[PDB]
DNA sequence: ATCAATATCCACCTGCAGATTCTACCAAAAGTGTATTTGGAAACTGCTCCATCAAAAGGCATGTTCAGCTGAATTCAGCTGAACATGCCTTTTGATGGAGCAGTTTCCAAATACACTTTTGGTAGAATCTGCAGGTGGATATTGA
DNA sequence: TCAATATCCACCTGCAGATTCTACCAAAAGTGTATTTGGAAACTGCTCCATCAAAAGGCATGTTCAGCTGAATTCAGCTGAACATGCCTTTTGATGGAGCAGTTTCCAAATACACTTTTGGTAGAATCTGCAGGTGGATATTGATGG
């Protein structure tokens, strides 16, 4: 059976990826979390769809940019798997925690 | 019967910058030539960005200038990167970029 | 209706001036438009708290020459200036 | 009510859930990250939520501000730029 | 039957006619197929609009009172078993508009006045053990016999006061039609001989006997007589076309005393430095419009006046404890104006008697309270306190013009100019602000810097104008002995103002109860 | 030539002596809280101008610069914040 | 008698010079009468507790006179101050005392 | 009185400052890298400090236009103000 | 008597941030101050204030960021900072 | 070193939502033209305060040593990546109720715009007061040995 | 657990700096009176948001297996830490003048406002056009298969 190595795959979905700009989070399932959100916040709110689609590719930017703070810290640590220490340094010293 | 614009030889409209400036609030007293200085420097960079992202379209086999383009021209510009640091551009994607230990050497 | 205004037009003739053969997209449009009004406020901010630190009641080209170099890093504002400088220069022509 | 319930609010739950592992994963690959640990997931989601509660606790008290019962784009615009999150394509 | 076919499809086929509105009610609903199965377990009468074409096709309607019952009895079934928010019920909305639109000439060609089911309002009621309150609307409340009724509070049947007591009707000797009682204005007193419609009337040849119990029929006095002389000049000098003639009668006059609160009897009559009582007379005046053929109550004043045989302050004072109007005065551009002539005509008699300071306490009611009127219009917008104060300023502004009046300024101003020292040189009225809040105070320049702020907290509500023997006798009603009396006969006997046919009603009920009432 | 400079210093002063009446304040840490202080007035100021500006409204009155307040102050902060602005609204008004 | 502003609303910061320096300051042609009042109310609510905070640094560190360096304790001891300031530097603040767990003998 | 004063910045300076970072052990190559920090954010400080300068058109720089500076680098400083 | 590596360090560690003192010298930051300005506008002159400012500012910016480099190596389970963590930390923060 | 099972690149072609092309209106811009106002250019000058230099002084620049930190080499439990079966729930097209966003009128409570009297904050000089910075004396954990 | 040393504190005592009191007055601030207007309510047109319906297949979810990366352990080169020794760069105070501001004049320049012309959106219909998406086959890229 045909298998390709650790990494080769996952290099070429970096690539797919960083080629690609279309959106990776599912609609629905982002659109049920801002509404339990808001509803959290102030109940009986209506959301524009233009919103939504805002905080989706807004939130997937703060993702992509955490991520690749992420994979800096990583390779910082001699390493190649990302780790909870990585994303708390980042957003530390981003100073947001 | 000459517009301002005409006058200086502007693209951007100097009448709707100046009149926009005002709108805002920012000061009680606006001379003439800061709408038409800003609305220069607008057209400037513009055109900058403008050819950054044509250079990026036709690099990808394209005639028409895309968000993904767009990126592309800012962030492959270390002026315009620093000058949209804190800058996201919409359906625009990243760079591609991999770390060398990333790749199997 | 209110009307939305727009530097849509004065984009289009920028970008035929400098890409005669090039279109933009609609949603590269938006961004281009959003670009020209966050340059357009921050700059205008920056100048008239450049006019409030000198007492200055007035908005002339000289705070916004002081904004364009503060804002835009290094060689874009030797430019930026540059341009704008001759573009108030011809409007001291007539 | 007629139609099925009546005035059905339908409380949401288990919807940070709805972030799954592989859109995570994705979301990881366009920031160019090789290997994922699996409690990388969780915590990622954390995030994510933590910062959704912010902007839409901004953009929400913008729109009563501005006396609506529905969020727009723009106030969500004006949360994210006083955030120190710029975002174009948005008015 | 198929003459009243005749007569009623029209309304019918023009219910019918409302796409989508009359489709859910086009065929008979069922709980299990429309998926409600509570549908027929709350409501004991099943029927939609195919049951009245039916039931018109047939042929058994005697009367069309029935068919008329019956829609509107659908209509609140449907609102009855439905949410407000839902899409049948604005349906059932618009169809029940366009069934009264369509409805009332045609039911007036057929003889009847008009052909709407209405039910009066909510009538609340009171309570018998304490003897001082009532019982609230839309709340728990205890009954006992149906005569004895009690709150939830008093004595520590189970209900919500939500029930409506639907509208009288008559019968008319000739045609037996159940015609309303308000709308026909028919009172048993006036025409004891029958009740006879204006058809069988015209056809006759006949005209109702003249009503003896007509307001101009009242007994005249000096004041009710200068009032309407002097509002029937302006309306002259003013020669609109809708103009009527407006009688204002005097009802009431006796004299009353009013007693000093304990707090300040304590401190100022018992140490020897203040009245113990005063006395004054009350009267209460009504204005009254012919509109139409048919006297309309459209204004009420009550007053307390102290004349020189009155120990001070109070002596030579006037002050207005409560008036009220209903805004059905013709034509409507002059009503303010009309009101103001009458805020004036009162000042000027008062002025000819040698009385000196008027007194007005300018503060529009809460939300559901009546002064005197009862039930008033939905459409009457109640002032807000600064558009009252802007309102009687103009009519001060307006007597100051005319030389009738001097002067006018607030209590705290007016206190300053006096030179007021202690609470004891201040005006005493009965009801009033003052007599109240100096005792809770006292509860709570000793007195008189509490009295100054309050009086600069409250100076724009207080107005203060600086302008004997009554020719008029005193005038004994009980009915008229305050605005409690004739508000608890108005909720008994349901005397409405909401709308004009009931205000007329309520006019002619009152007209006959004065007029019954002196009497002995 | 005595040319005047203005500051909230002695405001901020009678400020420490309600809250101490026993404690000073420092000359350079006195500055620092008259920095402080301008820093506070002139944010919330600017946001509410934003707020006026993205809702099209002219005027600036008290509820923007409370809007101001929630979107700028912590939570506790903001919420006891908006407690004294509307106390003293009322007070003021009721003068 | 002529009761100042700040007196009608039982603030001591000036409401008076609040809008003076808000009108001054451009931010819009007309200004409110209670924003100001609000204004004043807001900083003083501010200089009020993080008046209390440093006055309770100067006390726990045996001083009767608040130095700078009981501000900067005060300020960053309190997360949400903390997040309030977390972009501006205090001048003769210093920092917390702060040992990580690994640089730690043992 | 020597010139190249970036190295004039001593090394035991940037040791204290280290100290005040909580960092205990520095490695050799730091000292050089953080005088270039430093240089870096003084250039910036110094170049829009003086174009605030020449904007009114003054040959001095003041105090309150380093706290300008700072505050638009994002950096407010108190205590100058 | 000798002190172990690292006693003496957290004694300054200790000692440093319970002070607030200025750390710089005054005189080379000035004279660096100086020939910076130089570079760009000839015939300067400066405040005592100003450099004053200037320096208290640099030195806050510089300790914040070695905190941040502190936490950086710490990350990478370390106690000794080297270049990769000024690196790490100014990239993270993104002033480049 | 060759080779087979896959992913990649890419030229081509068709249907179409989006991009581009004229007509006409037109109110909101955009422009031109006096009367008005005042912000700042310009010159002279008082007064800060900034450059410069000498001596008192408080650390800064180098060599030693080895304790301990950093980093290379080795090993392995296990976990997370790669491939796959199953199906789900998200995606796309369509329609519809109607809550709610938004345009137009009215007009008043609240705003501005000076005129004026009041008090109140900012500044200069005297002189008393005081928290604290170091300096001296024990002297109390404490850490290397 | 003896012993040298930085440092918390018990106490102290002089002073730059913080606090108190009298006086002055231009600068603000509250009150008054007149004028102006921003948006609230009142009503209603109308875009779009929530909701329901139905089909279907793109990946979500779950399990399996093993590749190799993270984590632990050991140990050696050596880079920094701690410290003694020499000096030397810095801080502080005093002193000439380069320019930051205070005062006065006045003119080029920026509102205010009433017209009058120009045109940036833009409804609506028509033609044009770059590329989404599917097809097919040539071309690297990977991994471990013979030896």
């Amino acid at each position: 059976p045909h298998r390709y190595r650790p990494g080769t795959v996952a290099l070429r979905e970096i690539r797919r990826y960083q080629k690609s700009t279309e959106l990776l989070i599912r609609k629905l399932p982002f659109q049920r979390l801002v509404r339990e959100i808001a509803q959290d916040f102030k109940t009986d709110l209506r959301f524009q769809s233009s919103a939504v689609m805002a905080l989706q590719e807004a939130c997937e930017a703060y993702l992509v940019g955490l991520f690749e703070d992420t994979n800096l810290c990583a390779i910082h640590a001699k390493r190649v798997t990302i780790m909870p220490k990585d994303i708390q340094l980042a957003r530390r010293i981003r100073g947001e925690r | 019967a000459k517009t301002r614009s005409s006058r200086a030889g502007l693209q951007f409209p100097v009448g709707r910058v100046h009149r926009l400036l005002r709108k805002g609030n920012y000061s009680e007293r606006v001379g003439a030539g800061a709408p038409v200085y800003l609305a220069a420097v607008l057209e400037y960079l513009t055109a900058e960005i403008l050819e950054l992202a044509g250079n990026a379209a036709r690099d990808n086999k394209k005639t028409r200038i895309i968000p993904r383009h767009l990126q592309l021209a800012i962030r492959n510009d270390e002026e315009l990167n620093k000058l949209l640091g804190r800058v996201t551009i919409a359906q625009g994607g990243v760079l591609p970029n991999i770390q060398a230990v990333l790749l199997p050497k | 209706r209110s009307r939305k205004e727009s530097y849509s037009i004065y984009v289009y003739k920028v970008l035929k001036q400098v890409h005669p053969d090039t279109g933009i997209s609609s949603k590269a449009m938006g961004i281009m438009n959003s670009f020209v009004n966050d340059i357009f406020e921050r700059i205008a901010g920056e100048a008239s708290r450049l006019a409030h630190y000198n007492k200055r009641s007035t908005i002339t080209s000289r705070e916004i020459q002081t904004a364009v170099r503060l804002l835009l890093p290094g060689e874009l504002a030797k430019h930026a200036v540059s341009e704008g400088t001759k573009a108030v220069t011809k409007y001291t022509s007539a | 009510g007629k139609g099925g319930a009546k005035r059905h609010r339908k409380v949401l739950r288990d919807n940070i859930q709805g972030i799954t592992k592989p859109a995570i994963r994705r979301l990881a690959r366009r920031g160019g990250v090789k290997r994922i640990s699996g409690l990388i997931y969780e915590e990622t989601r954390g995030v994510l939520k933590v910062f959704l509660e912010n902007v839409i606790r901004d953009a929400v008290t913008y729109t009563e501000h501005a006396k609506r019962k529905t969020v727009t784009a723009m106030d969500v615009v004006y949360a994210l730029k006083r955030q120190g999150r710029t975002l174009y394509g948005f008015g | 039957p198929e003459e009243l076919r005749q007569a009623l499809m029209p309304t019918l086929e023009a219910l019918y006619r409302q796409d989508p509105e009359s489709l859910p009610f086009r065929q008979p609903v069922d709980p299990q197929l429309l998926g409600i199965p509570d549908y027929f377990d709350i409501v004991k009468s099943p029927m939609d609009l195919s049951t009245i074409k039916r039931k018109l096709d047939t042929g058994q309607y005697q009367e069309p009172w029935q068919y008329v019952d019956d829609i509107w009895l659908m209509f609140n079934n449907a609102w009855l078993y439905n949410r407000k928010t839902s899409r049948v019920y604005k349906y059932c909305s618009k169809l029940s508009e366009v069934f009264e639109q369509e409805i009332d000439p045609v039911m007036q060609s057929l003889g009847y006045c008009c052909g709407r089911k209405l039910e009066f309002s909510p009538q609340t009621l009171c309570c018998y053990g304490k003897q001082l309150c009532t019982i609230p609307r839309d709340a728990t409340y205890y009954s006992y016999q149906n005569r004895y009724h009690f709150c939830e509070k008093c004595f520590n049947s189970k209900r919500k006061n939500d029930t409506l007591d639907p509208e009288l009707f008559v019968e008319c000797t000739e045609c037996g039609r159940k015609m309303h009682q308000i709308c026909v204005l028919h009172h048993e007193i006036i025409w004891p001989a029958g009740f006879v419609c204006d058809g069988c009337l015209k056809k006759s040849a006949r005209t109702r006997k003249e009503n003896k119990f007509s307001a101009k029929r009242l007994p005249s006095t000096r004041l009710g007589t200068f009032l309407e002389n002097r509002v029937n000049d302006f309306l002259r000098r003013q020669n609109h076309p809708e103009s009527g003639e407006v009688t204002v009668r005097v009802v009431h006059a006796s004299d009353k005393t009013v007693e000093v609160k304990p707090g300040m009897k304590a401190r100022f009559v018992d140490s020897g430095e203040m009245a113990e009582s005063f006395p004054y007379r009350t009267k209460a005046l009504f204005a009254f419009e012919e509109i139409d053929g048919v006297d309309l109550c459209f204004f009420g004043m009550h007053v307390q006046e102290y004349g020189s045989d009155c120990p001070p302050p109070n002596q030579r004072r006037v002050y207005i404890s409560y008036l009220d109007s209903v805004h059905f005065f013709r034509p409507k551009c002059l009503r303010t104006a009309v009101y103001h002539e009458i805020l004036i005509g009162y000042l000027e008699y008062v002025k000819k008697l040698g009385y000196t300071t008027g007194h007005i306490w300018a503060c529009p009611p809460s939300e559901g309270d009546d002064y005197i009127f009862h039930c008033h219009p939905p459409d009457q917008k109640i002032p807000k306190p600064k558009r009252l104060q802007e309102w009687y300023k103009k009519m001060l502004d307006k007597a100051v013009s005319e030389r009738i009046v001097h002067d006018y300024k607030d209590i705290f101003k007016q206190a300053t100019e006096d030179r007021l020292t202690s609470a004891k040189e201040l005006p005493y009225f009965e009801g009033d602000f003052w007599p109240n809040v100096l005792e809770e105070s006292i509860k709570e320049n000793d007195l008189s810097q509490k009295l100054y702020a309050t009086m600069e907290k409250h100076k724009e509500v207080f107005f203060v104008i600086r302008l004997i023997v009554d020719p008029d006798p005193l005038i004994p009603c009980d009915l008229m002995d305050g605005r409690d009396a004739f508000l608890t006969l108005a909720r008994d006997k349901h005397l409405e103002f909401s709308s004009l046919r009931r205000a007329q009603w309520s006019t002619m009920c009152m007209l006959v109860e004065l007029h019954t009432q002196s009497q002995d």
